[PDB]
């Protein structure tokens, strides 16, 4: 999805194996805020929110708590008290074409900053001046959603990067997204410490 | 709400929709340059037309925001850059006439072929047919024939065209609130609104004269030595008391004196520092040359080249089947795409050129963080100067020994340093009076100091007074002698070389002082010094955001251009030339004593 209309997928009622993601070498950024990757495979959470979008290379830094930019203020805003992981990888192979891939759009102007975990898909003309815009794109009135240009020959700071942000929350409801518990081989006829289903 | 917020949003809208269009135009231009095909020419023309129309519409929208209600320096600078009318303020008929005049001058200069009367079956073009004759011949009448014939044809064709050109450019400049076209060119160095760092358009001419007055003794001694050597080469033509003949300076126009190194060598018997054979023996490819240049830039602390640079650049000649422009050019295509187009050979000149162009690439990379309309040098001099300092540092014997191209037991005595410094003087110092005289003459023509009927009588008088070069035969007003040069005929500023030359040695002194070099300035290498690279990168990162005076304060600690680093660079040579000129007479006479 585009960063203005980032897809949110709720992951529930399954076992989340986080070691598959962490041990992959295909990801440039695997920055976890509020939790460490080593203990993710053990902890259990009520739901997992997977927010997916495409941004530029230079804009990956703005997907963090406390940051400032076009993406943070007008496209995707993260709370300061955020627990989760931001995973980003280069997508020059898929999201760039020789003519230019303009299918990805970003919100360039908004009257106020976005709230955390807010999606704005409005297509109303931005009013930058006192004059009434009146629906027409003229002087001091601009379209808020601007297309992105993706070429395979661009620099590393302008190449498309796919970002998936996983948000971990705990609610009063029983936590169902748990990490894989594992298992050793069973040994019989000896005095051992057994842990069977807790 | 406020005017400042409106301008900031408009500038963001401009930079966003202008970076992609500039990238498309630049990519089409690159595809044309590496692949000269008719469809590529059409694509380049279409992209250029789209870019120009978009810039016209954005400028038209930009003018609606008054400058006086904006207090932010960067926003005001971008709005000032965008709001320039250019030729748009002029009427459509006159604008079309000016464009037609520029195009026809380009065709006349580019496709000008001149050969000897009575043998017209084939003729030689300027490049490389006449360049080789000017640079290598030792015959007086052949060089005189080539010089006079080319100025006869080109000047007689271009004189009415130049007369129309000056009037149209002055009309456009006065319509744009400037005194003349010279003021329009001098407006590049204008700084307004900064406390203490302000620079005026009128101050530039005074500073150029003040520096040139100190340039003049060194140039007089160099001219006397070159005059004595040319007198040795040509026994009767050159006079001891007069100026040098115009057609004997080694180039078509007198722009550089670098082709007289063979004739004017101090110590011919002693060797040079040529490293071509060493690279040929060790099979150094062009890729190795660029890797060594990259190693030099990482040595001083600057960032290394991108992956896109190595993948997308053309560093070897493609072949007979595919045609490309051979001129080395660094391309900042936009969106972080930096490339070098050079047909690199295994020569010292290509190696120094590779360092110069990679310096251009480093300068382009440094200001990538800045807004799109401020992604340029602070002035026209700095952009070339940052490449020229790399060219200076790479050519030193210490660098060649460090990188393995020179033998570690090579003896660096005073004679090699003297002859190398004389060659550098012929290339660098020699262009300064010609540049200053040409720019001053053009400024007086635009200002109206010189009437149209007295253009050439003053011009030769200037050339005798400043350059110390006399005309072979008198020229009347049917000739247009200045317009035979590439820069003036195609509407290009010429003071960039003078500013680049002074800034080059100012930067060299600043970096060498940063690197704690304790010897002569010409023997200094800026490799392995992190602090020098950091001091350079502080200015490099600014781009066009800050005034050039503040940038010069950042590097050298001075608020104005200075002439002392150049004189310090050539001080051993200056003392040697003063010692060698005891018998001869320093200085020249403006009279017709040698020949007229
Ligand atoms: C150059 O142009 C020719 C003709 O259009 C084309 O066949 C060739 O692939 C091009 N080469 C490059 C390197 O672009
Ligand atoms: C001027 O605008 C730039 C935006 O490009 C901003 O970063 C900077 O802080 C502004 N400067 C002042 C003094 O307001
Ligand atoms: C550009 O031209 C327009 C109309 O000719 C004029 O109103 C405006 O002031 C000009 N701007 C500059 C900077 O010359
Ligand atoms: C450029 O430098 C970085 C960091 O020093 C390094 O990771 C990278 O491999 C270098 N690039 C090349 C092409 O060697
Ligand atoms: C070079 O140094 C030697 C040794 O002092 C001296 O004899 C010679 O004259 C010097 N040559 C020049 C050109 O300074
Ligand atoms: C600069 O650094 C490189 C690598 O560290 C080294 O090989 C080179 O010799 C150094 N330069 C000098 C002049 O010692």
């Amino acid at each position: 999805a585009s960063v203005y209309a980032w897809n949110r997928k709720r992951i529930s009622n399954c076992v989340a194996d986080y070691s598959v993601l962490y041990n992959s070498a295909s990801f440039s950024t695997f920055k976890c805020y509020g939790v460490s990757p080593t203990k993710l495979n053990d902890l259990c959470f009520t739901n997992v929110y997977a927010d997916s979008f495409v941004i530029r290379g230079d804009e990956v830094r703005q997907i963090a708590p406390g940051q400032t930019g076009k993406i943070a203020d007008y496209n995707y805003k993260l709370p300061d008290d955020f627990t989760g992981c931001v995973i980003a990888w280069n997508s020059n192979n898929l999201d760039s074409k020789v003519g230019g891939n303009y299918n990805y759009r970003y919100r360039l102007f908004r009257k106020s900053n976005l709230k955390p975990f807010e999606r704005d898909i409005s297509t109303e003309i931005y009013q930058a001046g006192s004059t009434p815009c009146n629906g027409v794109q003229g002087f001091n009135c601009y379209f808020p959603l601007q297309s992105y240009g993706f070429q395979p020959t661009n620099g590393v700071g302008y190449q498309p990067y796919r970002v998936v942000v996983l948000s971990f929350e705990l609610l009063h409801a029983p936590a169902t997204v748990c990490g894989p518990k594992k298992s050793t081989n069973l040994v019989k006829n000896k005095c051992v410490n057994f842990n069977f289903n807790g | 709400s406020t005017i400042e917020e409106q301008a900031k949003t408009f500038l963001d809208k401009f930079n966003h929709e202008a970076e992609d269009l500039f990238y498309q135009s630049s990519l089409a231009s690159w595809n044309y340059n590496t692949n000269i095909t008719e469809e590529n020419v059409q694509n380049m023309n279409n992209a250029g037309d789209k870019w120009s129309a978009f810039l016209k519409e954005q400028s038209t929208l930009a003018q609606m925001y008054p400058l006086q209600e904006i207090q932010n320096l960067t926003v005001k600078l971008q709005l000032q850059a965008l709001q320039q009318n250019g030729s748009s303020v002029l009427s459509e008929d006159k604008s079309k006439r000016l464009n037609t005049i520029l195009n026809t001058m380009s065709t006349i200069y580019s496709t000008g072929k001149v050969c000897n009367p009575d043998n017209p079956q084939e003729c030689l073009l300027l490049e490389p047919g006449l360049n080789e004759i000017m640079a290598n011949s030792l015959d007086y009448n052949e060089r005189l024939w080539a010089w006079e014939s080319w100025r006869s044809e080109v000047g007689k064709q271009l004189r009415p065209l130049y007369e129309e050109y000056v009037v149209l450019k002055n009309e456009m400049a006065r319509a744009n609130h400037y005194e003349d076209y010279g003021d329009y060119w001098r407006g590049d160095y204008e700084v307004n609104g900064v406390d203490g760092y302000d620079y005026s358009r009128g101050q530039l001419i005074e500073d150029v004269e003040h520096t040139f007055e100190e340039i003049k003794p060194l140039y007089e001694h160099l001219h006397a030595y070159v005059r004595a050597k040319l007198m040795n080469a040509y026994p009767s033509y050159i006079s001891p008391i007069g100026c040098l003949p115009a057609h004997l300076l080694g180039d078509m126009w007198g722009r550089f004196w670098t082709n007289l190194y063979s004739l004017t060598v101090p110590f011919g018997q002693k060797p040079n520092i040529d490293v071509t054979d060493a690279m040929v023996d060790q099979a150094w490819d062009a890729q190795r040359i660029f890797k060594e240049a990259e190693k030099f830039f990482v040595s001083v602390g600057l960032p290394n080249m991108t992956q896109g640079f190595w993948e997308n650049s053309m560093l070897t000649d493609p072949g007979n089947v595919q045609k490309a422009v051979c001129h080395p050019t660094a391309w900042d295509l936009g969106k972080g795409d930096f490339r070098i187009l050079m047909c690199t050979k295994v020569t010292m000149d290509d190696f120094l050129t590779a360092h110069h162009e990679m310096g251009h690439i480093q300068y382009d990379m440094a200001y990538a963080a800045q807004p799109f309309l401020l992604r340029n040098g602070a002035n026209e001099g700095f952009h070339e100067a940052v490449g020229e300092i790399m060219s200076l540092s790479a050519a030193t014997p210490k660098h060649l020994k460090s990188i393995g191209l020179l033998s570690p037991d090579f003896q660096e005595d005073n004679e090699t340093e003297i002859n190398f410094l004389l060659k550098q003087a012929l290339t660098i110092v020699g262009t300064l009076p010609f540049t200053y005289m040409l720019e001053k003459w053009r400024w007086m023509v635009f200002k109206g100091e010189i009437p149209k009927d007295q253009w050439m009588k003053k011009w030769w008088e200037m050339k005798r007074e400043i350059v110390g070069v006399v005309e072979p035969v008198p020229h009347d007003e049917t000739y247009c002698d200045p317009a035979s040069l590439f820069h003036v005929s195609n509407d290009y500023s010429f003071i960039r070389y003078y500013t680049r030359t002074l800034y080059q040695f100012q930067f060299q002194e600043a970096l060498c002082q940063a690197a704690k070099h304790e010897g002569p300035l010409h023997k200094c290498d800026i490799s392995n010094s992190t602090e020098a690279g950091q001091k350079l990168f502080n200015m490099l990162r600014l781009g066009k955001s800050e005034p050039w005076t503040l940038a010069l304060e950042n590097v050298v600690g001075a608020k104005n251009m200075n002439v002392r680093p150049l004189l310090n660079y050539f001080e051993p040579l200056f003392t040697w030339l003063k010692d060698q000129n005891k018998n001869s007479f320093v200085g020249w006479s403006t009279d017709w004593s040698p020949y007229a």
